[PDB]
C-alpha cells in the first residue's frame, strides 16, 4: 500500500508541474524525462520494487567532561522517522509521545501509522 | 507604488548600516558597493543596484558623497563628542543647534557625558 | 395582573439581539410561586 | 436558583485562547518588520496603528517604537494617528 | 525527627550577554521555546537538576537535593557555556530556598484551640486539608497535613528548617490525638 | 538564447501591464494583505525548512 | 375607573422593559471581549422587586 | 512544510532536478517552483490517503524543539506496528505539529 501512494503522488505532482513546465517554456518530452530520471533512482536503490519499477570563579574547565561528542546522534543511515505530533508530555524524566501520520524506515523495512503512542525515560 | 528594486527598503538598511559604524566610532567613507557588502545585499542584481543609485540615493534630500566613496549624510558634522566647552564658548552658535537625537550615540552614552558636563562649566537644559 | 397581564407583558416584548456571532434571548411563560421568605 | 460552579464556563474558554497565543510577542528583527511595514505603506500612504497591530504579532509598544522611527505619527484630522513615511 | 532537604533553588550570574538561540541548537538536551517562556531549560542526568538559563546572563538552578549538589550542578552548567564558546564566569552562587519534609509519626488535630485563637495559623478545608502555620521568629511556612507529614518551605539556610520543626514540635505534641 | 530574450520582451509587455499595476498600487488591497500574510508564512516556513535541514 | 391591576400593569410594564434593557447592556459588554455571557447572572433581580 | 524533501522520494527528485540544470535541460527558479508544488502534493497525499492503527514504546536521548518541530534521537528502542516488530538501537524522529 506504499508503492501505491508513491505512484499516486508522483502522478499527481507530474500533472501539476506539467502546467508550470509548459508556462516556463518547456517541451513535454523533458517532463517525461524527469519522470524517467525519478523512477531510475528508486529502481537503482532497490529499496523496494513497485509498479513503475515493473517497467575560582574562572577556571571552569578543570574537571571537564559531563557532555558527550554530538556525532553519536548523526549517522546519515540512522532509521529516520517522519511523523506529526499531537501531544508530547514530560513529568520528571518520564516522556509520553502522541504521534500521527508517520512513515518509519527501520531495520531496513518501511512502515506507516496513522497514530503512534510511545513511552521513554530520559 | 512607482518603481521598487528587489526587497523593499534596501536603501533604509544601507542608511542604518552607514549610521551604525559612525555611532560605533569606526568612521570610513564607503562606496555604494561597500555598504551593500556590509548589508550582505551586494548580490541584489545589476538592475536593482543601478536602481538604488538612480532613484533611492537621489531621493534622499541630505545624501552626501565626497567623490568615489559616499559620506555620512544625516549629520554633516562628524560626531567628535569633544570640544563641547568650545561650542559653549561661542554663545551665538549655542552648540551649533545640537540635537538630542545626534547625542546619546555620538561616541558615548549621554548620561556619561552629562556627568562630565555637570563637573564642567557646561550646563544642559532641554526645553 | 398575575393570571394574565403579566404573562402578556413578558411574552410580548422586543426580542433581544446582540452580535461576528449574534446572541438571541426569547422569554416564555412566567411562573409565580406562593409567597416565601 | 444558585449552583456551585468552580471556574465560570466563560472564564475557562478565554484561558485556553490566552494560553494558545501568549499575550503578544518579543522584541527583535526590527529591520525585517520594517520591510513588511513598507509593503503595507505602499498599499496606503497613511496606515491605521490598529491595522498595523493586527499585521504584526509583536507587542504594540515595540511596534510603536519602529513606527515612530520610520515616520512621525500624523492624526490627518481623522484620528487613529495614521503612520506615514518621513519625507527625509 | 530530623527533616530532610528536598529542593535547593539557586541563582548564579555568568557575567556576560548570552545569545539564547545559539545555545539551544548546540547544547544537548536544551529546550528554548520563546512563546511559553523566555529562558533555555537545560537538564543534566548525573545530579538530577533542571536549570533555566536566562538571556541576560542570570541562571536559576532547581531540583538538587543538597547544598553541595546545587553548587556542583551550577558549575557544570557554567562549564557547558564555556564549551559553547561564550565567555563564562561564576558569580555569587547564592541559595534562595530549601524545601524540607519530615514526619512527626503521630496523628495530629489542631482544630480544638484553632477555634479559640488562630493568630499564626490559617486553615480552609475547601482550599486545602493542610493548615499553614506561618512562623515569624524563624521566617518559614510549615503546613501540617492531618496524617502527620509536615513540609517546611522558605528557609534560606539549613539551620532554619531544623529550628522551625523543633519550635513547632511542642504544639503538635499538645494536640496529639 | 534569442528566443529566451524575446520571451523576456513579452515579460516586458507583462511589465507594461505591471506599469498598469503601478497605477493600480480595495480588492487590490485585500490581495496584497493576503500577500503580507503569505510573507509572514514564508518566513515561518523557511525557518521550518531550516529545521528540516537539521533533520537532513 | 382604573383599579389595582390596570395600575400595577403600567408600573410592571416599564420595569420589565428596564430588566430587558439592562440585560442588553451587560451582555453587550461581555460579547465585545468575545467572552460570551450567562443570562442567569445577567438578570438583575432587583429591577422588578 | 518543506519537511518531506529529504526522504527517498524527495531526494531522488532533487537529484534529478540538479542533473537537468547541469545538462542545460531545465534551469533553477523553475526547479524551486517545482519543489513548491511538491510540498503541497506530499502534504496533501499524507493527510488523506492511507491510515494504520498501531501500539508502541522507546528510551530517550536528545530532544530539540524549534519552529514548532520536535527532533528526537532515541537509543536501544523497539517499535512494533500491528504484527510487525522492529529492533532499533539508534532512531531519529522528526515531528511537525
Amino acid at each position: 500500500t506504499v508503492p501505491k501512494l508513491y505512484r499516486s503522488v508522483i502522478e499527481d505532482v507530474i500533472n501539476d508541474v506539467r502546467d508550470i513546465f509548459l508556462d516556463d517554456g518547456v517541451d513535454e518530452q523533458v517532463l517525461m524525462e524527469l519522470k524517467t530520471l525519478w523512477e531510475n533512482k528508486l529502481m537503482q536503490s532497490r529499496a523496494v520494487d513497485g509498479f513503475h519499477s515493473e517497467e575560582e570563579e574562572e577556571p571552569l574547565n578543570s574537571e571537564d567532561d559531563v557532555s558527550d561528542e554530538e556525532g553519536q546522534e548523526l549517522f546519515d543511515t540512522e532509521n529516520v522517522v517522519v511523523c506529526q505530533y499531537d501531544k508530547i508530555h514530560r513529568s520528571k524524566n518520564k516522556w509520553k509521545f502522541h504521534l500521527k501520520d508517520g512513515i518509519m524506515n527501520l531495520n531496513g523495512r518501511d512502515y506507516i501509522f496513522s497514530k503512534a503512542i510511545g513511552d521513554a525515560e530520559w | 507604488s512607482g518603481s521598487s528594486g528587489y526587497k523593499f527598503g534596501v536603501l533604509a538598511k544601507i542608511v542604518n548600516y552607514m549610521k551604525t559604524r559612525h555611532q560605533r566610532g569606526d568612521t570610513h567613507p564607503l562606496t555604494l558597493d561597500e555598504i551593500l557588502d556590509e548589508t550582505q545585499h551586494l548580490d541584489i542584481g545589476l538592475k536593482q543596484k543601478q536602481w538604488l543609485m538612480t532613484e533611492a540615493l537621489v531621493n534622499n534630500p541630505k545624501i552626501e558623497v565626497i567623490d568615489g566613496k559616499y559620506a555620512f549624510k544625516p549629520k554633516y558634522n562628524v560626531r567628535d563628542k569633544k570640544a563641547l566647552l568650545r561650542l559653549l564658548d561661542q554663545h551665538d552658535q549655542r552648540g551649533l543647534g545640537g540635537i538630542l537625537l545626534e547625542d546619546i550615540e555620538e561616541a558615548l552614552p549621554n548620561s556619561q557625558k552629562a556627568v562630565k558636563a555637570l563637573g564642567d562649566q557646561i550646563l544642559f537644559v532641554n526645553r | 395582573f398575575i393570571q394574565m397581564s403579566v404573562q402578556r407583558i413578558v411574552e410580548d416584548a422586543p426580542p433581544i439581539d446582540l452580535q461576528p456571532p449574534r446572541y438571541l434571548l426569547k422569554f416564555e411563560q412566567i411562573y409565580l410561586s406562593k409567597p416565601t421568605h | 436558583t444558585n449552583y456551585k460552579p468552580v471556574a465560570n464556563h466563560q472564564y475557562n474558554i478565554e484561558y485556553e485562547r490566552k494560553k494558545k497565543e501568549d499575550g503578544k510577542r518579543a522584541r527583535a528583527d526590527k529591520q525585517h518588520v520594517l520591510d513588511m511595514l513598507f509593503s503595507a505603506f505602499e498599499k496606503h500612504q497613511y496606515y491605521n496603528l490598529k491595522d498595523l497591530v493586527d499585521i504584526t504579532k509583536q507587542p504594540v509598544v515595540y511596534l510603536k517604537e519602529i513606527l515612530k522611527e520610520i515616520g512621525v505619527q500624523n492624526v490627518k484630522g481623522i484620528h487613529k494617528n495614521t503612520w506615514e513615511l518621513k519625507p527625509e | 525527627i530530623v527533616p530532610q532537604l528536598q529542593n535547593i533553588v539557586s541563582t548564579v550570574n555568568l557575567g556576560c550577554k548570552l545569545d539564547l538561540k545559539t545555545i539551544a541548537l548546540r547544547a544537548r538536551n536544551a529546550e528554548y521555546n520563546p512563546k511559553r517562556f523566555a529562558a533555555v531549560i537545560m537538564r543534566i542526568r548525573e545530579p538530577r537538576t533542571t536549570a533555566l538559563i536566562f538571556s541576560s546572563g542570570k541562571m536559576v538552578c532547581t531540583g538538587a537535593k543538597s547544598e553541595e549538589q546545587s553548587r556542583l550542578a551550577a558549575r557544570k552548567y557554567a562549564r557547558v557555556v564555556q564549551k559553547l564558546g561564550f565567555p563564562a564566569k561564576f558569580l555569587d552562587f547564592k541559595i534562595q530556598n530549601m524545601v524540607g519534609s519530615c514526619d512527626v509519626k503521630f496523628p495530629i488535630r489542631l482544630e480544638g484551640l484553632v477555634l479559640t485563637h488562630q493568630q499564626f495559623s490559617s486553615y480552609e478545608p475547601e482550599l486545602f486539608p493542610g493548615l499553614i502555620y506561618r512562623m515569624i521568629k524563624p521566617r518559614i511556612v510549615l503546613l501540617i497535613f492531618v496524617s502527620g507529614k509536615v513540609v517546611l518551605t522558605g528557609a534560606k539556610v539549613r539551620a532554619e528548617i531544623y529550628e522551625a520543626f523543633e519550635n513547632i514540635y511542642p504544639i503538635l505534641k499538645g494536640f496529639r490525638k | 538564447a534569442q528566443l529566451k530574450f524575446f520571451e523576456q520582451l513579452d515579460q516586458i509587455e507583462k511589465q507594461r501591464k505591471d506599469e498598469q499595476e503601478r497605477e493600480i498600487l480595495q480588492l487590490r488591497l485585500k490581495q496584497k494583505a493576503k500577500e503580507m500574510q503569505q510573507q509572514e508564512l514564508a518566513q515561518m516556513r523557511q525557518r521550518d525548512a531550516n529545521l528540516t535541514a537539521l533533520a537532513a | 375607573l382604573d383599579l389595582a391591576g390596570p395600575l400595577l400593569a403600567f408600573l410592571f410594564r416599564g420595569m420589565f422593559k428596564n430588566l430587558l434593557k439592562e440585560v442588553r447592556i451587560y451582555a453587550q459588554k461581555f460579547i465585545d471581549r468575545g467572552k460570551d455571557f450567562n443570562l442567569e447572572l445577567a438578570i438583575k433581580t432587583r429591577i422588578i422587586s | 512544510y518543506q519537511l518531506y524533501r529529504n526522504t527517498t522520494l524527495g531526494n531522488s527528485l532533487q537529484e534529478s532536478l540538479d542533473e537537468l540544470i547541469q545538462s542545460q535541460q531545465i534551469t533553477p527558479q523553475l526547479a524551486l517552483q517545482v519543489l513548491l508544488q511538491f510540498d503541497k502534493a506530499i502534504n496533501a497525499a499524507l493527510a488523506q490517503r492511507v491510515r494504520n492503527r498501531v501500539n508502541f514504546r522507546g528510551s530517550l536521548n536528545t530532544y530539540r524543539f524549534c519552529d514548532n518541530v520536535w527532533t528526537f534521537v532515541l537509543n536501544d528502542v523497539e517499535f512494533r506496528e500491528v504484527t510487525e516488530l522492529i529492533k532499533v538501537d539508534k532512531v531519529k524522529i522528526v515531528a511537525c505539529d
